[PDB]
RNA sequence: CUAAUACAUGCUUAAAAUCUCGACCCUUUGGAAGAGAUGUAUUUAUUAGAUUCAUAAUAACUUUUCGAAUCGCAUGGCCUUGUGCUGGCGAUGGUUCAUUCAAAUUUCUGCCCUAUCAACUUUCGAUGGUAGGAUAGUGGCCUACCAUGGUUUCAACGGGUAACGGGGAAUAAGGGUUCGAUUCCGGAGAGGGAGCCUGAGAAACGGCUACCACAUCCAAGGAAGGGCAGGCGCUUACCCAAUCCUAAUUCAGGGAGGUAGUGACAAUAAAUAACGAUACAGGGCCCAUUC
RNA sequence: GCCGUUGCAUUUUAUGGC
């Protein structure tokens, strides 16, 4: 809550795959450390599709705290989602049961 | 395949595991060869995994020369069109100045034919001739000026002869193997060498002259005025 | 983008139309005019914004609204300026424009109804603002701050971005375009350097030619490079500085050394150079505009090459300390703010004409 | 007792069918008596090859082999409607060839020193040829006959290098150290023996029978494993998320692979306090142990 | 918007002082 200005960049066409992928920067000052959560809802509000259209992992943070860069990712649809994700993010995402064995 | 047993023409680097993706059984050879696996995500690194590539593979996104080839492994070769139908991309696996395979994106007519030298001709059964191509690729039924070192220009939507080059002085060579490949010139002359290790000298249009065997000669047309679309550096090193 | 407007033979420089107007400030500090009806703003060490519509080209500028704060302000996190203020900058929506000054605060204001709409602490005593600057068609602003510090913000949304660090005296001027990248001076550090923001790296050009050396010239056939006064962009490949002595120095991002420096430009009155107090270029274009106390802004037209600029003429209806120029066009209107006294607080001599407002000149194709 | 993914049986379709030619007729977008012919595996023989390979016929051969009674998306085409022809999309086997992956024989190049190593080999094959056996395969590889041969002084052969072999990896004189137990492979052995198998690829011991040392159980009939690792003497767990391999293969698996335990011979940074204020009080400190 | 001065006569236009 202190305007985190999600920034995006390298932002690539692959209509191959059905998605757009591109790196999230995070600044992040007098803020430490923010989600998973929140960063799928605040940058589905510049491609206004949906919050499980939004994959994203990676975020080594910088040194010292202000900064946070990690790698994003959205689809067309949710059925993509589905298909074309890992098994385990969606399962982290909470689209998806873990079997376990 | 292991890693640092993989060729140098992949851009592999030595880190990013312990095996390689071996080229599985084919048309082609293992050697002079590069997977599809090497090509969608190594090359036009549009995919990031191993297990997207098979996704890919499943969707009936690409053919190598108009079939599908849905195998992980599979030894495309050269004068290869490997065709993306969604988004519109057609290729041809050409090798580069430094021995690499190179990305060309070619036009869609150019994209419906090959060019094959034919390794050997014999006569087959019931007294019907056969020329056998490079790539795999049996044709019957040739025009009897066809012999061996003569490349053909394939028809792709048959298994049929649209075209024959035979192998002259002065005609466009390309290189495909050896320490000089990836160079043009067309010829200088020949050598007999009676017993094998034919020697074909070659001399570009920069004026300057190597030597190559027979095994590595590939013509593709006339002088100057060529029978494909090649890629910038032209060959001329 | 290059270098492409190719009007420095259109400008009918002769007949210029110039006209002055007298203003009830003392010592403006700065003007910036806006271009989506035109604007314009001025902030003066009487402690005042004024709002004057500029879109009738022959008319003065006329009175829309002004704002003068006070004595209230003083604390820091008042909604109001409590000393001198010496830059403002307007948004390119038009929707809202930023003083800040000697009270080490930076106020956001509405275009609108004149409201101080955020009021940012710098959280230093020595963090004063001198220059901001917008990018083209952005709201990323460029703070040039006078602890060695260029500070980096966003508009909409009101946040910090980063600071960028390295000089070794007080940032005077920063200059940008719209790609990610701005020049500084430190003004006393006889350096000027290129900043890429995403880069994170810079470009560090190197004046100070001695003048010993130029003895050598008067050999061959003058006055110190102390303070490079100004920096301005003229593209994305070359820029050019205003220094202390007349000369103006030419830029490539290419040279470590000047590719050009033009000799004593507005004079001399042992004797005694003019400043260079104002300098501005018209965006991608060969003509730029430089100024003095000495009553005629000096314009110049920049060569074909990128190598050598000439004289485009004089224009005298300006007397006065011009701290700050402003172009716009359609025809072209130049206004610029004259104040008694430099920008800085400096002290200033004998000067004719003791006046304080704004200059107009229009130009014509 | 009883099924098929079990065993033994038969058309290759409207009388077979399809191809060419034809005394003649007619000019054609054509039609005819009659005249020839056609799938295929194994062994031998003959001949054509003009311009013994392929290709073909020939004369015999073999337990005389095959010759679509198939599968799915759809419950498919067509008429006055016949035990009809089969099958719109593409799927498996079978005939045969090449290719790929390999495997096996083969050419050349390539390490120290040594004549205080000058001749080596033959003989029951060393050298050659004949013929035969053998193998996936030409071949003294093996066997009978005949001959007496084959290598070598800018050097055959004999012999030492405790380094099981090299390509390779670091310090970077290339001379050298380390590893060659090597990142890739090759030789040895799975208690010791002989015989035998599967697979395209094993000489499988991390396949089988039998022999020999050899010990465990016994209800006393008989049944069974191969003397092994590991540790001390100087406490070892989790997971296939990545790479690649396999899959009854978009599922999952991998003693492949990845992730935690262990610490003065060494060694690495720096914390244990910083800055102010006042009243009392001075015979305080250094040098010559000295005077 | 402090003062002075000029043309429109002051709104308008130009100039000098604090």
């Amino acid at each position: 809550s202190d305007a985190v200005t999600i920034r995006t960049r390298k932002v690539i066409s692959n209509p191959l795959l059905a998605r757009k992928q591109f790196v999230v920067d995070v600044l992040h000052p007098n803020r430490a450390n923010v989600s998973k959560d929140e960063l799928r809802e605040k940058l589905a509000e510049v491609y206004k599709a949906e919050k499980d259209a939004v994959s994203v992992f990676g975020f080594r943070t910088q040194f010292g705290g202000g900064k946070s860069v990690g790698f994003g990712l959205v689809y067309n649809s949710v059925a993509e989602a589905k298909k074309f994700e890992p098994t385990y993010r969606l399962v982290r995402y909470g689209l998806a049961e873990k079997v376990e064995k | 395949l292991k890693r640092l047993a993989a060729p140098h023409h992949w851009l592999l680097d030595k880190l990013s595991g312990c095996y390689a993706p071996r080229p599985s059984a084919g048309p082609h050879k293992l050697r002079e060869s590069l997977p599809l696996i090497v090509f969608l995500r190594n090359r036009l690194k549009y995919a990031l995994n191993g297990r997207e590539v098979k996704a890919i593979l499943m969707q009936r996104h690409v053919k190598v020369d108009g079939k599908v080839r849905t195998d992980t492994t599979y030894p495309a070769g050269f004068m290869d069109v490997i065709t993306l139908d969604a988004t519109n991309e057609n290729f041809r696996l050409v090798y580069d100045v430094k021995g690499r395979f190179a990305v060309h994106r070619i036009t869609d007519e150019e994209a419906s034919y090959k060019l094959g030298k034919v390794k050997k001709v014999q006569l087959g059964k019931k007294g019907v001739p056969y020329v056998v191509t490079h790539d795999g690729r049996t044709i019957r039924y040739p025009d009897p000026n066809i012999k061996v070192n003569d490349t053909v220009k394939i028809d792709l939507a048959s298994g049929k002869i649209t075209d024959f080059i035979k192998f002259d002085a002065g005609k466009l060579v390309y290189v495909t193997g050896g320490r000089n490949l990836g160079r043009i010139g067309t010829i200088v002359h020949k050598e007999r060498h009676d017993g094998g290790f034919d020697l074909v000298h070659i001399k570009d249009s920069l004026d300057n002259t190597f030597v190559t065997r027979l095994n590595n000669v590939f013509v593709i047309g006339e002088q100057g005025k060529p029978y494909i679309s090649l890629p910038k550096g032209k060959g001329i090193k | 983008g290059r270098v492409f407007r190719y009007f420095g033979d259109k400008l009918l420089i002769s007949e210029a139309k110039q006209s002055f107007t007298r203003v009830g400030e003392n010592n403006l500090t700065c003007i910036s005019c806006f271009q989506p009806r035109l604007f314009a703003y001025t902030v003066s060490k009487d402690l005042q914004l004024t709002k004057y519509d500029i879109t009738d080209f022959s008319k003065r500028p006329k009175k829309l609204k002004y704002a003068k704060g006070g004595a209230k302000y003083i604390p820091n996190t008042t909604e109001g300026h409590y000393d001198e203020i010496l830059t403002v900058a307007a948004s390119p929506d038009g929707k809202y424009v930023v003083t800040g000054g000697r009270d080490r605060k930076l106020i956001v204001w509405s275009t609108e109804s004149l409201s101080p709409v955020k009021v940012i602490p710098t959280k230093d005593r020595r963090g004063e603002v001198l220059s901001l600057a917008f990018r083209k068609n952005s709201d990323q602003l460029y703070a040039s701050c006078a602890d060695f510090k260029i500070r980096t913000y966003s508009i909409n949304q009101f946040s910090q971005l980063e600071i960028l660090y390295g000089h070794h005296d007080i940032v005077e001027d920063i200059s940008a375009l719209a790609m990610e990248r701005c020049v500084t001076v430190g003004a006393r550090d006889r350096t000027a350097m290129l900043w890429k923001i995403p880069d994170e790296t810079r470009l560090t050009f190197r004046g100070g030619d001695e003048p010993q050396k130029l003895l050598r010239r008067w050999m061959k056939e003058f006055f110190c490079e102390g303070s490079i006064d100004v920096v301005s962009m003229v593209d994305d490949f070359h820029f050019i500085t205003g220094s202390d002595n007349g000369n103006i120095c030419l830029w490539s991002l290419a040279k470590k050394k000047p590719i050009f420096t033009e000799r004593i430009a507005h004079g001399i009155l042992l004797l005694q150079p003019f400043w260079i107090t104002s300098l501005y270029a018209i965006p991608y274009s060969n003509v730029f505009i430089s100024g003095s106390w000495s009553g005629s802004l000096k314009v110049w037209k920049i060569s074909d090459n990128l190598r050598s600029f000439e004289l485009l003429g004089e224009l005298s209806g300006a007397k006065g300390v011009v701290t700050k120029i402003q172009v716009v066009e359609s025809k072209f209107r130049i206004l610029a703010s004259i104040a008694k006294e430099h920008r800085l607080g400096r002290w200033i001599a004998n000067v004719s004409g003791a006046r304080n407002g704004i200059y107009s000149a229009v130009i014509d194709q």
